[PDB]
């Protein structure tokens, strides 16, 4: 019962977060867990591996992944699971690549049986270990991600949430009333029937797609995302109003727990800063104006960068209509006034520099917490690394809730520790996210297959032609000719084919934030609010 | 596998030793006051344990020599063997 890990070199952080997650769950817990890497082991991380519990649950081992002799080692055809990983600090961004994907040939050429899981930084590399069970695209999905937080805000919070476990352990604490709802819905999650029948599939084997999901908040309160049919085994988002539903074919659906349990311009602007261009921006670039996406609304966009954009950068951008070239990091007021920053709206910076670990994300903390007091009617996105650090974001000399919040997380650390880093100001409100954070789906794709490519559909990126887009819809007066959230959802889908999901909120003390991941369909809504729907009509 | 080596060497000792010891005192006390085995198992292992009772001991002119060097070479070998075992520890924490 062996399951292997390898990587380049370790930290606590990548490590905890795969341990703390790799045991939740339930079922596969029970593994020798093999660790892989040519330098000694850390003081401080040697010392994790020292602690009553993850001893004898963790072998690790010093060596590669080139010599055959140390693979034999780790006894990797007896082995369950073979693990792959990439260093996220490094100063070279294109070498750490090779050393990946040429990990990948040496373990499938020893045992080619085993599923390979493995990541990639550059998109460009991709398409070098086609031939893996399941990679994840670093760059596109971070570009895509935060791309996407242009049309309706917080997209990353949650889908973050949805890919971590959680039993609702953290929405009891009754601090408050917003928060107490807010973590409650944190456990929620995606899963998988199909087959048979159970408590929700039966319901309806002869109507639409559309009537299945009705009824579905009626009873449970599950919602269905989509159907693979059995036959090319792809997945849909939203199948239209026309798809039928069998008793065998796919239900993929969320709930808080498991179905058998139970030059001047026009429009705003956005303006993006990166340390290098590269096959990377070219997809933060798809989303933004694709076809679904009509000609009026469109966010005409700057790109900002240290070092002059690349040759192929621009016979990659010159299809699209509006954006342009302006030079400079985000230091100088000036070099940001250049641009109309105060005409525009939402900011974008993905940066990162070159001791102590967490620290190497100060650079960008610093430039960017300036922009909060210099704009206090402004909106802006940021990139860490360390799942720490998150709060250290945005903060004010006296905040009762923004001072009260280490306490409350605290207390979920204590008692145990999958999200403590859900409840922090900035975070919900989406104007944080992070890299390693994603990461976790890599960890828990070995027990779900679908939880991977479900993802890129969601965003942009791949399409097969049954699809659809995620989009978003404010509230506002006329809306409020509903009363709540069920109310909705069937006055809604009555009409054009969209489901919802989640939900946003806020208060005061500018403003406060929230997300609330299928809420119970009892639930009110306030004047300003906003909704994740999906709508597929590309075809017909 | 040096840890299991040196293990075995410190037996091997062990048991070399004692067969000495049963064998040094078998045909030597075996004249002038005679003694059983299980007292020479008790007097060697009496000696590398350092305890050293003294119910029963050479009262010859060679015999306690004998036992003298046996144990003054042990003393000698004795550490060696020790010593090897904790080069080896010293190997497994690296």
């Amino acid at each position: 019962k062996h399951v292997v890990l390898c990587v380049s070199s370790l930290k606590i952080d990548l490590l905890m977060d795969f341990l703390n997650e790799f045991y939740a769950h339930p079922r596969l817990q029970d593994y020798y867990v093999v660790i892989l890497c040519p330098t000694e082991m850390d003081i401080q991380v040697r010392r994790v591996l020292q602690i009553p519990l993850w001893s004898q649950r963790v072998i690790y081992l010093q060596g590669s992944a080139l010599k055959d002799q140390d693979l034999m080692r780790a006894k990797m055809d007896n082995g369950e699971a073979c693990f792959i990983l990439s260093s996220r600090n490094e100063v070279d961004r294109t070498a750490a690549d090779h050393q990946t994907i040429l990990r990948a040939w040496a373990v499938k050429d020893f045992a080619p049986n085993c599923p390979l899981y493995v990541q990639i930084l550059k998109p460009e590399n991709k398409f070098h270990v086609k031939f893996a069970d399941h990679v994840v695209c670093e760059e596109e999905c971070k570009y895509a991600m935060l791309a996407l937080n242009c049309v309706c805000p917080a997209t990353s919070t949650l889908i973050t949430l949805l890919v971590h476990t959680s039993r609702g352990q953290e929405g009891q604490e009754s601090p408050e009333q917003w928060q107490r709802m807010y973590g409650r819905c944190s456990g929620n999650e995606v899963y998988h029937i199909r087959m048979g029948d159970s408590k929700f599939f039966m319901e309806y084997e002869g109507k639409s797609f559309t009537y299945a999901a009705f009824h579905a908040h009626k009873k449970y309160g599950v919602c269905l995302i989509g159907i693979r049919r059995e036959e090319n085994k792809s997945i849909l988002l939203n199948p239209g109003p026309r798809h039928i539903m069998a008793a065998s074919d796919t239900c993929f659906y969320i709930n808080i727990t498991k179905e058998e349990n139970s030059y001047g311009f026009k429009n705003k602007l956005i303006i993006v800063s990166a340390e290098t261009a590269g096959n990377g921006l070219y997809n933060f670039i798809v989303p933004l104006r694709a076809y679904y996406r009509s000609r009026k609304e469109l966010n005409p966009i700057v790109l900002l960068l240290d070092n002059k954009p690349e040759h192929h950068f621009l016979e990659a951008i010159c299809c699209f209509p509006m954006v342009y070239y302006m030079e400079g990091t985000i230091d100088n007021l000036d070099s940001l006034l250049q641009c109309g920053i105060i005409y525009a709206d939402n900011l974008v910076v993905v940066d990162k520099e070159s001791e102590e670990d967490y620290m190497a994300d100060a650079k960008t903390i610093v430039n960017v917490q300036t922009m909060f007091r210099l704009f206090p009617s402004l909106s802006i996105i940021t990139e860490l690394t360390h799942p720490s650090n998150m709060r250290f974001m945005q903060f004010r000399a006296k905040d009762s809730y923004s001072l009260a919040l280490s306490k409350l997380e605290k207390k979920e650390r204590e008692n145990g520790s999958n999200l403590a880093f859900m409840f922090r100001l900035p975070f919900a409100a989406g104007r944080v996210f992070s890299i390693s954070m994603l990461d976790t789906l890599l960890y828990q794709s070995f027990v779900k297959d679908y939880m991977i490519t479900i993802t890129r559909l969601l965003l942009g990126l791949d399409t097969t032609p049954g699809s659809g887009y995620l989009c978003a819809m404010k509230i506002t007066e006329d809306d409020l000719w509903i009363r709540t959230y069920g109310r909705l959802f069937q006055k809604l889908c009555s009409s054009s084919a969209e489901i919802p999901i989640g939900i946003y909120r806020t208060e005061s003390h500018n403003t406060l934030s929230y997300v609330l991941i299928n809420p119970p369909p009892d639930t009110r809504l306030e004047l300003n609010d906003i909704v994740y729907l999906i709508r597929s009509d590309p075809l017909a | 596998s040096a840890m299991f080596n040196q293990v075995l060497i410190l037996i091997c000792t062990l048991l070399c030793l004692v067969f000495t010891g049963t064998c040094g005192i078998q045909h030597l006390e075996r004249a002038g006051e005679k003694l059983s085995l299980f007292k020479s198992f008790y007097f060697c292992i009496v000696t590398f344990s350092t305890v050293g009772y003294g119910d029963v001991t050479p009262k010859i002119w060679p015999s306690q020599l004998l036992v003298v060097i046996m144990i003054c070479v042990a003393l000698v070998v004795l550490p060696l063997q020790f010593e090897e075992l904790v080069y080896l520890w010293m190997e497994r924490q690296k």
